[PDB]
């Protein structure tokens, strides 16, 4: 049938693929199952950190010098990894101005969170992102933050299928918000109301898209709220000056 | 739904946004009256009778003349 998700309360475990007991894992984890099930549990525990452990590889690209897939040991220093193992980002903590941690579906970590954060499902997931994925994004002072953010955002309009109504509405909604606030055309009640709209999806909807398409903006307007309060001033400013010719 | 229908021209905040124009100007118009007040000028008292004894007299000498000189 049409690709779209089901109700959790029969979970897959006892109604299905065919209603058959059938469960879903990532390739991931299916593909490392041998090596791990063969070299026994204590080489795998002997990494990470405490409750975060194992090997994972990272894809990063975005704004760096090499763009690059390298696995390592999970909690590992952004800094560590980029300036080792991918290229160093064309300046070293000089003119980088985003993180995305996880995948699209993870908020920002700005500049000065991320010179410190660890790499794992933890650190980072209690200083507000998550791992997700691990799928890290750098972008730097150069390109346009708001940009990046609503083309993010066309794109959860352009894949959210549709079966219940939160998702759907609410997401062409934050895709238009977000290219009149990356023009400059609104006010800051406006930046409220895109936190507001936020929450609701997140909340309300099936499963995680919903909150795949409120994470980015949240994050955003988190971490990044004098800049986007700066375009939209000037932006108002340069109307009233062209209005009074 | 209230933003631009109110006034879309150039403001920044959804604060200071409209202009109103519904009441008074500045000053409350006036002070106004509204006691009563009704002057009382008129001859009061002895004018009107010394008026009305003086002008009965005078009128009776009158008529005496009159009389005297149609008889
Ligand atoms: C919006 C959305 C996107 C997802 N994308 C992927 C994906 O690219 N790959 C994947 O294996 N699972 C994806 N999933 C499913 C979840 O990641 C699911 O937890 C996972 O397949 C099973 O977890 P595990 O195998 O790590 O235990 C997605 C789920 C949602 C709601
Ligand atoms: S965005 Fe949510 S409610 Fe919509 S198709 Fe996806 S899982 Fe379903």
């Amino acid at each position: 049938k049409q690709g779209k998700p089901r109700l959790k309360p029969p979970f897959p475990a006892n109604a299905g693929l065919y209603g058959c007991p059938t469960t879903v894992t990532n390739v991931e984890t299916v593909a490392v199952s041998p090596t791990i099930l063969r070299r026994g549990p204590e080489w795998f525990a002997g990494f990470g950190r405490k409750n975060n452990a194992g090997t994972k590889l990272f894809c990063v690209s975005g704004h760096v010098n090499k763009p690059c897939t390298v696995e390592e040991e999970m909690s590992i220093p952004l800094k560590e990894l980029i300036e080792r193992h991918c290229g160093g980002v064309r300046g070293g903590w000089d003119n980088l101005l985003a993180v995305i941690p996880g995948g699209s579906s993870v908020p920002l970590l700005p500049k000065s969170i991320c010179d410190d954060v660890l790499m794992d499902y933890d650190a980072l997931k209690a200083v507000q992102s998550g791992l997700g994925t691990a799928a890290v994004i750098v972008m730097d002072k150069s390109t346009d933050v708001v940009d990046a953010i609503a083309r993010l955002s066309y794109f959860y309009k352009h894949e959210s299928c549709g079966q219940c109504t939160p998702c759907r509405e609410g997401t062409g909604w934050l895709w238009t918000i977000m290219e009149r606030m990356k023009v400059g055309n609104a006010k800051l009640e406006e930046i409220d109301m895109l936190q507001e709209l936020t929450k609701q999806i997140e909340g309300h909807t099936i499963c995680a898209l919903g909150d795949a398409a409120a994470w980015p903006v949240q994050g955003l307007i988190r971490h990044f709220r004098p800049e986007l309060e700066r375009r939209i001033r000037e932006n108002a400013e340069r109307e009233l000056l062209q209005a009074t010719g | 739904t209230e933003a631009y229908i109110r006034n879309k021209p150039g403001m920044v905040s959804v604060k200071d946004m409209p202009v109103l124009q519904d009441g008074p100007p500045p000053g409350g118009f006036a002070p106004v009256r509204f006691a009563r007040r009704i002057p009382n000028k008129g001859p009061s008292a002895v004018a009107i009778f010394l008026a009305a004894f003086g002008t009965f007299s005078w009128g009776m000498y009158q008529v005496g003349q009159g009389n005297k000189i149609r008889r």
